[PDB]
């Protein structure tokens, strides 16, 4: 029971690294509350994900989806999952 | 399918399956292909297919002739502008910078660290190449040294870049000790990973591999069905349907120690059958989206020009300009316009009904 590696030919894609850990719609940290809930002060403010793997507070991406339909961060229509 | 088959045909001619094609005569047949092309409706479909096709050739050195390849890029650019052969030429220049980049990594290693394997990598610019993310793959320990050692190397190279490893395109070479003879296996990186697993036990279930290689079973199933094709691995029943007998998360896999082959270097890295379909479907979706981008582009070239225009006049211009690359569908341009407003590139003139204006 023994295999060994003599060669490995790898393939990679280089891009610029953009660290987006905010909600694109209300602009504050995903991991804390959205703008609208800090207006309401004092678990039901979750983050929704799209087939595009982009994430926004579920609260924002709703109000946003009221007037628009293509993900705030790409060219495709927004799709939950 | 006609504009697609023409591209697939070009692959045929500029691909080497080891048999050398007379140089000069192919120049005539390339120039022949270029004439059946000018008579194509959905040019843009040929483009996507001929790029994704030129892609597989470059990455695997599988190119019949260095000269023919660029010969077709001077014809295509002369027949569809520099938009059509923008990404193409960038892929050539990319492979070259990669070649240069690799060496520059060997030297840095030559003077400093050891390497347990012969490593070779192709960095490609995340934009030009028609490839996609792998499938959540768990990296084998031996390769990992070459991973981190390069990722760290690259961090030095550039300020804000990032690497995205495409394991579903990476290959390599295993060497066998556990068989009658000494074989050199030419295996995909998915393969290598399941083979290195039999360096402890000699049998796992379909569910145990998915847990130790993180390979989504969908793709893990198609792979094992190749590892059973070659008698490298086998199951409890040495008679089952080699093609039709689907596996289950509970079906076992056994390392066949009776491996025999009439040659020392084998190629087990064969194209699996569900690939020429799945990659076709994905390319179609990328075309459909590419058209949408082309259109937004038109809408903006036009709106930018005549600062105000009525919906119907817009549609007609957009068709006029794109007519040479393809046969746009009306409902789409509608949608592109709409998106363009959500993007704030153009707005609706209040009072006016379906008159749009560009937002400088
Ligand atoms: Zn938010
Ligand atoms: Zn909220
Ligand atoms: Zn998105």
């Amino acid at each position: 029971k023994r295999f060994e590696v003599k060669k490995w030919n790898a393939v990679a894609l280089w891009a610029w690294d953009i660290v987006v850990d905010n909600c694109a719609i209300c602009r504050n940290h995903i991991m804390d509350l959205c703008i609208e809930c800090q207006a309401n002060q004092a678990e039901e403010c979750t983050v929704a994900w799209g087939v595009c793997n982009h994430a926004f507070h579920f609260h924002c991406i709703s109000r946003w989806l009221k007037t628009r339909q293509v993900c705030p961060l790409d060219n495709r229509e927004w799709e939950f999952q | 399918k006609s504009p697609e088959e023409l591209a697939r045909y070009c692959d045929s001619l500029l691909k080497k399956s080891s048999k050398n094609p007379e140089e000069a005569e192919l120049e005539d047949t390339l120039n022949q292909v270029m004439e059946k092309f000018k008579k194509i409706e959905d040019k843009d479909v040929f483009q996507k297919f001929y790029a994704k096709m030129l892609a597989k050739r470059l990455v695997h050195q599988n190119s019949a002739s260095d000269d023919a390849e660029a010969s077709m890029i001077s014809k295509l650019k002369q027949a569809c502008g520099f938009e059509y052969t923008s990404k193409l030429q960038r892929m050539f220049q990319d492979i070259g910078v990669s070649k240069d980049l690799n060496e520059q990594f060997k030297k840095h290693l030559t003077n400093s660290e050891p390497l347990d394997l012969d490593f070779s990598i192709q960095v490609l610019s995340s934009g030009s190449w028609p490839f996609q993310q792998s499938c959540t793959f768990a990296l084998p320990s031996e390769l990992e040294r070459s991973y981190q050692r390069f990722t760290a190397f690259y961090a030095s190279r550039h300020s804000g870049r990032k690497l995205t490893w495409l394991y579903q395109l990476s290959k390599g070479e295993l060497v066998t000790n556990c068989f009658k003879n000494r074989y050199t296996l030419q295996a995909s990186t998915f393969q290598m990973a399941i083979l290195l697993q039999y360096n402890t036990e000699d049998a796992y279930t379909v569910q145990q591999l998915t847990d130790s290689t993180q390979i989504k079973m969908d793709i893990l199933a198609q792979v094992l069905q190749i590892l059973l094709k070659s008698k490298l691995l086998v199951l409890e029943d040495e008679n089952a349907n080699v093609d039709e007998v689907e596996l289950k998360p509970d079906t076992l896999i056994k390392l066949y120690l009776g491996y025999k082959n009439k040659k020392l270097r084998v190629n087990i890295n064969v194209p699996m059958k569900t690939e020429q379909k799945q990659e076709q479907e994905t390319t179609h979706k990328n075309i459909e989206e590419d058209r949408k981008l082309l259109i937004q582009a038109a809408i903006v070239r036009i709106m930018k020009m005549r600062k105000v225009l009525k919906h119907q006049q817009l549609l007609g211009e957009v068709l006029t300009q794109l007519s040479s690359r393809f046969k746009p569908r009306v409902p789409v341009i509608k949608k592109c316009i709409d998106i363009l407003i959500e993007k704030e590139y153009l707005e609706r003139v209040d009072g006016e009904k379906d008159t749009y204006s560009y937002l400088a």
